[PDB]
């Protein structure tokens, strides 16, 4: 008990001591971003201990160590949840934040403000462990938006440039829609279970829990990038390299998908909820990756790559696997992550090109970047025995052999061939072939910071999904007993999409020219989604928000009503009242009046 | 209560006998010293209100207001200490005198134990600051913006006079202690139903309610900053403190007089939002940010359940800190470039970047970032309003996501993207400015380590 | 259209847009610098077809329907330079190009770091405020009544004058600061 | 032959497909030359005011004091009540109020018709 | 700035027209106001409806941000039509065909996923047998009741 | 066609002017002249 509590907090104290390191300085730093790499690695290793130590027994406890607040039933308390989901996510989360810092100092050197970069990286890195490891949703919300305003943060990092904060904006817009149904969960179970501790919400276990579940899902789909709440994601592609490879492949876009499994003793007695995330990460996973299908910026098509994963990801919560999604989770987050970091080697090396259209050739010139990212792409389309063997292939076999949506079920599968498909697009145009890039040939992967940060993920998405699948204990029973076509689902669609993608591409080395069909435009221009929606809702809420409300509301009727109108009538009295023509006749004559009035007419005599 | 008001008092001979370039650091420095002693009211009981004497209390609601009222006194003189260089000695030490007194009337209104002396220093409160607004405000529109200031808050509460002296009548006392025990059901009729009115109505225009809040955005454009840090801080929460007491008395008939209100606010919080997210003046965008803040605290106090006072009181406060901040940052940029067009004065965490680290923690403070206490506020009002009935929270998430859109729009707009290039007057950032910016927001933080102090008499 | 110099575009620079724009939407059509390179050609001689075309109104026409031919014939997303607008590394830098006025608010604690630097910006600043009233009278007397028909700056004339409203182009930032 | 495009207002005509651009008459040309004429003249009375070594400022912008006068300041004397802007301020004013009156009115009729009657489950219910 | 460089009310006289139309520095052909149905806009012009996306980027412009310049009337919505909001640049596919595909796609979409519910897929299997009466004292069942015996066979 | 000669002329003053500024902006061997540490 006293080792194990005790790391898990030292783990966290030691992530944020250089925040303190950052703001109680003086001097310009003796290598503040070797600093804080370095406490990284520290953090992982001390992370490691309590994982090992929960793979022996399953050890599990609460750290409930400070009461901050009691609202009259409500004990709020400074909880942490350590847990199957800590143990297995924060020495992953460290492991990878580790290798993008160490990517980040060889790729974010010439920048001026590097400390500040760092700074903020760890602050990801803080909120999103305050996340994971929490045991209430208000601690919970706190690493919830504390990721959400570091996204911002590092979106728009280069600030002078309009569409970073343009997307960055609209990272923030998605995510607070998604907030609208995680208020509705935590209002919800205050409401009618008096809490907001995962413990009592598993113990009272609330039977009529549509509402709350339906508030989750809307939560995951603004964090994780779901169908009608994603685009935010590949726009948010606008920031730096390493932002994009740790916040919005591996560690963030993975919280909303962390949500709705850390709600699975909830989600598994609830058949409405789950084929509502069944049909939702269906419907993600085919149309990102629909729309990576005919993307040329690099960036793009890994953050298509990464959200029709996270539609994969919703679909095994949805049938109520949430142990495997975890495991999917732990395992996209290292070959995804060497991804992003293979994709920004080439961009530092064909000096800020991320076009994949100006590549080429880099088979040998960059062999290292290469191997590395022949090595991801395998991994992420489902490569036997690789690291995304042991998470993809249960998917497939377990989304298969169940009582499931069966359109669902197909288009989980085109999305399988299509994930083959934009990986070998990216192996074509990236590496294979003859060069594209312009004459002055500055490719340099050369340096142990790079090496390294790549070598270590490449271990990772070697060898992790074996190591995981072999150390997480039996949470489920898995389904082994099924026909040959039907265990063979996932390896044959995959090879078959390698095999159109293959006439695809080499259809284009051909002298034909042909004029581009609908399905084209459709899946080049994002499914006219994010042209139609954000040109159409700014303008029906600015224009109403401007003509209605600004204007006709508040400053023409709002105030034509009370003030102007009464400021009106009492100049129009006082006009009566005054223009008298000063004639001491007419004063006593309406005297006379006046007396006749009060004889007669209002019987004051009387 | 009278060991803050004797001080507050020795603060006009403190700044009439200063030495002419001492008026400002005496002031100061004794404010401060008076803020300090401020903290004495948290002397606070689970069952019992700290009562002093006859005429003077503070239970846990009154004594968050007292201590940022006691706070923002030394805040508004480092403010407006700039802007006021060049004036005449004399007008410096009236305009001291008029914030030294306008400090004076608000701790001992919110301290008052029985309502007509709450009505006498609450009425009060108007005239130092309609002197600072018509006196000290810089364009043309003050004079006007004095009388929407002046004739919508005495029209809400001439009314509230003939309330509360017919309550004298009837219940024979006007005590608030008496009145927690003296209580009677106001029952359904016409005479209740104008009682009521007349209780809430000046309440409701000092918030400011939706439809009523045409006083606001120009009342807080037009004064100085240390007008509108007083109006956007503590003049706001008179009327909240008000209904807070007088709805005590308006029961059961409240349960179907606040749906009109409740309607009001519940829209206008979406649609003041809405204003905020098309303002080209910037000072207008933090007033009506203000108008869709104290929204909440209006349907928290209609629907008058534990956790809506909580959010409520803890609302005010968190707003009352975020707003004087965004004010303040608002003037140091306005004290650069003379002009409150927020387009006008772009990328200026170019050139200054502390200051631009202000302003994003003034726009995460603003949009409710946890464990904020605006966001512990902002929580528990969408609790119990969702208690009240399910369907608000639809207009609650909506207004959170368009509060997010103009907080951070706020941000970029003025600080990110390409600078603006023929503006070269931009100083770097003064001591003071940035003594103002951290004494508002380290305050508004340290409070989130420990909540319970501001979270009003039933925490 | 909307140039700065000129009032209009002509039919010959409407032509050369025209042409380079589909030149660059073919490339991003026709990835392969061979098969770029063939059917470039191929566009060239469907340019130099009607090249000598004498008559106005026709090759109005024909500039019009090609613009036509051009519009259904575009790539959805073509390729963008990187600091060119559109493009992944446009106005990245702009966060970096503090204005040069900028120095002359620094502490002399931190001018004292540069002594050289800011004892040859005297100079500059020097050069400016007295090429300023010779500049100003430059352009005042050579500006027709009515002021500048177009937006195009007068070169200097003497020897010893700089050129007028020089000094916010000189001193501009660089790409990479 | 070939789709025409379609404008639309949130998706505008091209330049090189508008059919007034390719005008070569001189009334167009005389347009243009005023435009560029105005656009010259203001330029150059922006940047001889940009320029100046003496100036330490802001160069103010009177279209930019004019748009912010005309937004906010002069809305209200160039308002006339009359059919369209009632319409307009009784629909997009109350409209919504009633609306969500009643909503919420039919709502909490229906949550206490089912409280005091004891149907609506309210086990666990004691934060309010 | 004083009285008459200000907005005023609406032009009637073509010499107030041409009075205001210099007050906004453009030509009087070119200077329309918006219409005269009391809204509110006095003599301020109706420029195109355009975002600043469409602005020429390669164009020296007095502000590079805004795609904007000194002294040049303003829109009525330039806060509106920044290019960090609402565009209104010329799209490759139409605006009604985009619409078109993209609500028939997702119309497309939940009717199939509407039909895959009503005709779920499945594996020709029992249900789960668990002992010990489906497992009646495990999913909380009290103990001072007993349950219907739940027996499942060998097969 | 291209330039006039009056626009020749200016970028040559321009381009000789811009070059002077760009090579003042070089440092000297002795800057950043440090204080004591
Ligand atoms: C009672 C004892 C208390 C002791 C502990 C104190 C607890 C916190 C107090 C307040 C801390 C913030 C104040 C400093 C920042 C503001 C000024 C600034 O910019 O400085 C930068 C500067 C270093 O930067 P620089 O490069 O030199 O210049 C600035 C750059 O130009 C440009 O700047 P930049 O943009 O690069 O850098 C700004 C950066 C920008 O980054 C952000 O804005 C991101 C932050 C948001 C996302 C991440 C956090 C999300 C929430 C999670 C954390 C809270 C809960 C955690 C618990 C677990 C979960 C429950 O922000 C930070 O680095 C701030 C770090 C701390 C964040 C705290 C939350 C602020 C967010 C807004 C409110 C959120 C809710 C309230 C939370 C309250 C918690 C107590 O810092 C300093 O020099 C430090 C000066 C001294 C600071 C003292 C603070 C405490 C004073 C209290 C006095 C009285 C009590 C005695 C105790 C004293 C202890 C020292
Ligand atoms: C480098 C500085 C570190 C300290 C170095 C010097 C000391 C050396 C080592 C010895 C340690 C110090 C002595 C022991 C510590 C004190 C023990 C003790 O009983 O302390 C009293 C208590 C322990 O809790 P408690 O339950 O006893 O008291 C709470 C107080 N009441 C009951 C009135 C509500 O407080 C602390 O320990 C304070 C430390 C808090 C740590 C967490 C801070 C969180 C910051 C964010 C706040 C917002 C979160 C909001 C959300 C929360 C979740 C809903
Ligand atoms: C912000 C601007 C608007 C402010 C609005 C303020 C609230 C609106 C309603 C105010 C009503 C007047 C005060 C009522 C005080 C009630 C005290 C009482 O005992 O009531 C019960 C008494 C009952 O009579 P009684 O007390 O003699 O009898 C004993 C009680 N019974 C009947 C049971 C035996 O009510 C009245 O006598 C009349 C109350 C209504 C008065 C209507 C006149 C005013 C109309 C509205 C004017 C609003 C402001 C307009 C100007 C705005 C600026 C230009
Ligand atoms: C891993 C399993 C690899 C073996 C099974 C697939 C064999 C297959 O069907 O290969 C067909 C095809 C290559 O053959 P083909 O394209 O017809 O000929 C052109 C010569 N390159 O296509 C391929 O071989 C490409 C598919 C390889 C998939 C590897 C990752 C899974
Ligand atoms: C909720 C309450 C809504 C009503 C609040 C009171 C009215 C609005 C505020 C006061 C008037 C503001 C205003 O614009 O007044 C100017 C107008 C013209 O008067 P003038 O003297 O020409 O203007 C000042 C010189 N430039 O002045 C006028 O037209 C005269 C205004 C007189 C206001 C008296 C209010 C009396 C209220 C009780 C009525 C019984
Ligand atoms: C836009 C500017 C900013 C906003 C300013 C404030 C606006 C809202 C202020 C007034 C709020 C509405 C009036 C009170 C509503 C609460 C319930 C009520 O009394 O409804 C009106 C009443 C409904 O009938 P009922 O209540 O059953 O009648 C028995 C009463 N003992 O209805 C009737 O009996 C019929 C109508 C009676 C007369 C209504 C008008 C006078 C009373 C209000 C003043
Ligand atoms: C109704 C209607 O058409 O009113 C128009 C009338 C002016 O009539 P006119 O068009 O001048 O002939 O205008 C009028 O009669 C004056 C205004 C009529 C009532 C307007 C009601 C809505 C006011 C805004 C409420 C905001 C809350
Ligand atoms: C289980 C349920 C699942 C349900 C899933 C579906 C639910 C949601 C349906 C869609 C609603 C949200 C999407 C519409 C708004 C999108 C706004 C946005 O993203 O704006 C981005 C836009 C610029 O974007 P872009 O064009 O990509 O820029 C490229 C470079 N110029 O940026 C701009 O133009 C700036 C815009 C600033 C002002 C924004 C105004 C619009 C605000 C919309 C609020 C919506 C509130 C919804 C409340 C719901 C309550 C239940």
């Amino acid at each position: 008990m006293n080792l194990f509590s005790s790391l898990t907090l030292v783990t966290l104290i030691l992530l944020t001591m250089p925040i303190a390191a950052i703001n109680f300085n003086t001097h310009k730093f003796t290598n503040y971003p070797l600093y804080v790499k370095t406490t990284i690695s520290c953090a992982f290793i001390t992370s490691m201990i309590p994982t090992m130590m929960f793979i022996h027994t399953g050890q599990e406890m609460i750290i409930s160590n400070w009461h901050w607040l009691t609202i009259q039933t409500l004990k709020l308390s400074l909880s942490f949840k350590m847990d199957f989901f800590s143990m297995m996510f924060v020495p992953v989360a460290l492991f990878v934040t580790w290798s993008i810092m160490e990517f980040s100092m060889w790729y974010m050197h010439s920048d001026p403000n590097i400390n500040q970069f760092f700074k903020y990286l760890l602050l990801f890195l803080i909120t999103m462990l305050i996340l994971v490891t929490a045991n209430n949703l208000f601690q919970l919300f706190i690493g919830w938006e504390g990721v959400g305003i570091m996204s911002f943060l590092l979106i728009g990092w280069w600030y002078g440039r309009t569409d970073a904060n343009t997307a960055a904006l609209q990272a923030i817009l998605y995510n607070r829609i998604g907030d609208i149904g995680f208020i509705l969960a935590m209002a919800w179970f205050l409401i009618n279970l008096n809490t907001w501790d995962l413990q009592q919400i598993f113990m009272l276990n609330p039977n009529d829990s549509n509402l709350p579940l339906m508030g989750l899902i809307l939560a995951a789909t603004g964090k994780s990038a779901q169908f009608g709440l994603h685009p935010w994601l590949p726009s948010a592609m606008e920031g730096p390299t390493p932002v994009s490879a740790l916040l919005h492949s591996s560690t963030m876009v993975v919280a909303g998908i962390f949500l709705l499994i850390r709600f699975y003793p909830l989600t598994e007695n609830n058949k409405f909820g789950q084929s509502i995330m069944l049909c939702l990460g269906a419907m993600t996973t085919l149309f990102t990756a629909m729309c990576a299908l005919t993307q040329n910026d690099i960036k793009k098509i890994i953050a298509f790559s990464t959200s029709s994963q996270l539609g994969l990801m919703m679909v095994t919560i949805g049938i109520n696997q949430p142990h495997l999604a975890f495991l999917h989770i732990c395992t996209h987050a290292f070959f995804k992550a060497m991804l992003f970091m293979c994709s920004g080697s080439i961009i530092h090396s064909l000096n800020d090109e991320q076009d994949i259209r100006k590549m080429g050739g880099l088979f040998k010139a960059m062999p290292f970047t290469t191997t590395a990212l022949i090595i991801g792409s395998l991994a992420l389309t489902g490569m036997p025995f690789l690291t995304g063997f042991y998470s993809k292939d249960l998917i497939i076999e377990s989304a298969n052999t169940s009582y499931t949506n069966a359109w669902a079920l197909l288009m989980t599968l085109v999305a399988t061939s299509f994930t083959a498909i934009y990986s070998t697009r990216i192996i074509f145009f990236a590496l294979l072939g003859q060069p594209r890039f312009p004459t002055l040939i500055n490719i340099n992967e050369n340096n142990p910071f790079l090496i390294n940060s790549i070598k270590r993920l490449l271990i990772g998405s070697l060898f992790a999904g074996f190591i995981i699948s072999n150390n997480i204990p039996p949470m489920t029973i898995p389904q082994m007993t099924m026909p040959h076509y039907l265990k063979m689902t996932a390896l044959t669609v995959t090879i078959l999409g390698f095999i159109l993608a293959l006439e695809i591409s080499n259809t284009t080395h051909y002298l034909k020219f042909n004029y581009p069909s609908n399905t084209f435009k459709f899946s080049n221009l994002l499914g006219y989604y994010p042209t139609i929606m954000h040109r159409l809702t700014p303008y029906m809420n600015l224009t109403m928000s401007q003509k209605s409300a600004s204007s006709l509301l508040d400053l023409i009727w709002l105030e034509t009503i009370l003030p102007k109108t009464i400021s009106l009538a009492q100049m129009k009295m006082s006009t009566t009242i005054t223009s008298q023509k000063g004639l001491i006749k007419l004063y006593f004559l309406s005297f006379l009046i006046t007396i006749l009035i009060s004889t007669t007419l209002l019987n004051f005599h009387e | 209560m009278l060991k803050y008001i004797i001080p507050t008092m020795m603060l006009m001979p403190l700044t009439w006998l200063s030495k002419n370039s001492m008026i400002w650091i005496n002031t100061t420095l004794h404010s401060l010293l008076i803020s300090l002693t401020s903290l004495l009211l948290l002397n606070q009981f689970g069952d019992n209100s700290l009562n002093f004497s006859l005429t003077f209390f503070s239970d846990s609601l009154s004594t968050p207001l007292l201590i940022l009222t006691m706070w923002l006194l030394p805040l508004m003189l480092m403010a407006s200490q700039h802007h006021l260089s060049k004036e005449n000695l004399a007008r410096k030490k009236l305009f001291i005198s008029m914030l030294i007194l306008l400090q004076l009337f608000l701790i001992m209104t919110f301290t008052a134990t029985e309502l007509i002396f709450f009505y006498i220093m609450f009425e009060a409160t108007l005239v130092p600051t309609l002197i600072i607004i018509t006196r000290w405000g810089n364009q043309t529109e003050r004079l006007n913006a004095g009388l929407y200031f002046l004739f919508y808050t005495l029209a809400g509460s001439l009314p509230l006079l003939v309330a509360l002296i017919y309550i004298q009548n009837t219940m024979g006392s006007l005590n608030f202690l008496i009145l927690q025990y003296w209580v009677q059901p106001m029952p359904n009729s016409w005479s209740n139903t104008f009682m009521w009115l007349a209780c809430m109505m000046a309440f409701m225009v000092k918030m400011p309610l939706y439809g009523l809040h045409l006083w606001l955005p120009k009342a807080h454009v037009e004064a100085p900053i240390a007008g509108s840090m007083v109006l956007a801080a503590i003049l706001l929460k008179l009327g909240g403190y008000g209904m807070m007491r007088i709805t005590l008395l308006l029961n059961p008939i409240t349960d179907f007089m606040a749906y009109p209100f409740i309607m009001l606010s519940l829209w206008g919080m979406i649609m003041t939002s809405s204003i905020c997210l098309r303002q080209t003046d910037l000072k207008s965008l933090i007033a009506y940010s203000s108008v869709s803040h104290m929204a909440l605290v209006i349907v928290a106090i209609l629907i008058q359940t534990p956790w809506s006072y909580m959010g409520a009181t803890a609302l005010m406060i968190a707003h009352g800190l975020t707003s004087s901040m965004l004010f303040c940052l608002a003037n140091s940029n306005y004290e650069r470039v003379h002009s409150r067009t927020m387009i006008l004065a772009r990328g200026l965490q170019t050139l200054l970047p502390l200051m631009a680290a202000w302003w994003l923690l003034a726009s995460l403070t603003n949009l409710a970032l946890p464990p904020s206490i605006n966001l512990i506020g902002e929580l528990f009002v969408v609790m119990s309003t969702f208690s009240w009935s399910n369907i608000t929270i639809i207009l609650m998430g909506l207004n959170m996501v368009i509060t997010a859109l103009y907080s951070l729009y706020m941000l970029i707009t003025t600080q990110r993207g390409k600078h603006t290039h023929h503006i070269n007057n931009i100083l770097p950032s003064f001591t003071r400015e940035n003594a103002l910016m951290s004494l508002h927001m380290l305050p508004l933080l340290l409070l989130s380590l420990n909540p319970k102090i501001i979270l009003g008499p039933l925490y | 259209a909307f140039l700065p110099s000129a009032a209009y575009l002509t039919h010959q620079q409407k032509v050369l847009q025209l042409y380079k724009r589909a030149l660059r939407h073919l490339e991003s059509r026709c990835v392969h610098r061979d098969k770029y390179r063939y059917f470039a050609c191929l566009l060239r001689a469907r340019f130099d077809e009607h090249k000598n075309e004498k008559d106005m109104v026709k090759a109005t026409q024909l500039l019009r329907e090609a613009e036509k031919e051009f519009w259904h014939g575009q790539h959805p997303q073509p390729y963008i330079f990187p600091e060119s607008p559109g493009g992944t590394s446009y106005e990245r830098y702009e966060c970096y190009k503090v204005p040069e006025w900028c120095l002359d608010d620094w502490h002399p604690s931190e001018k004292a770091m540069y002594p050289d630097y800011f004892a040859k910006r005297e100079q500059w600043k020097k050069l400016r405020r007295e090429s300023w009233e010779r500049e100003v009278k430059q352009l005042q007397e050579e500006t027709p009544v009515g002021g500048p028909r177009t937006e195009a700056l007068p070169p200097a004339r003497k020897q010893g004058d700089l050129p007028p409203l020089w000094w916010h182009i000189v001193t501009r930032p660089r790409e990479r600061p | 032959s070939f789709p025409k495009y379609e404008p639309s207002r949130l998706a505008s005509l091209p330049t090189t497909l508008d059919p007034a651009e390719y005008d070569i008459s001189s009334e167009t040309r005389k347009a243009q030359a005023e435009r560029l004429a105005i656009r010259s003249r203001l330029k150059r009375e922006y940047q001889l005011q940009y320029n100046d070594p003496s100036r330490r400022g802001v160069v103010e912008d009177p279209a930019l004091i004019r748009w912010t006068c005309a937004r906010s300041a002069n809305v209200y004397p160039n308002f006339r009540p009359n059919t369209k802007t009632s319409l307009l301020g009784a629909l997009f004013g109350i409209g919504p109020l009633i609306f969500w009156y009643y909503v919420f009115k039919t709502d909490r009729d229906r949550k206490e018709k089912l409280i005091q009657e004891g149907k609506l489950d309210r086990t666990f219910n004691i934060s309010y | 700035i004083t009285k008459d460089m200000l907005p005023g009310p609406y032009p009637k006289t073509p010499e107030e027209r041409a009075a205001a139309a210099k007050k906004y520095n453009m030509r009087v052909e070119d200077y329309e106001p918006y219409p005269d149905d009391g809204m509110g806009y006095g003599d301020y012009p109706k420029l195109p409806d355009r975002s600043q996306q469409e602005r020429d980027p390669w164009y020296d412009w007095d502000h590079p941000d805004l795609r904007l310049n000194w002294g040049e009337p303003m829109h009525w919505d330039l806060d509106m039509y920044i290019r960090n909001r609402v565009d209104t640049s010329p799209t490759p596919v139409n605006w009604n065909l985009m619409c078109k595909h993209l609500f028939g796609f997702v119309a497309f979409m939940l009717f199939m996923f509407w039909v895959g519910e009503t005709y779920p897929t499945y594996q020709p299997v029992g249900p789960k047998q668990y002992p010990y009466n489906n497992l009646y004292l495990e999913r909380g069942g009290d103990p001072n009741k007993e349950p219907e015996p739940v027996v499942h066979y060998e097969i | 066609s291209g330039y006039t000669p009056d626009e020749k002329l200016r970028l040559q003053q321009l381009r000789e002017l811009r070059r002077r500024w760009l090579k003042d902006q070089e440092l000297s061997p002795r800057e950043p002249v440090l204080p004591p540490r």
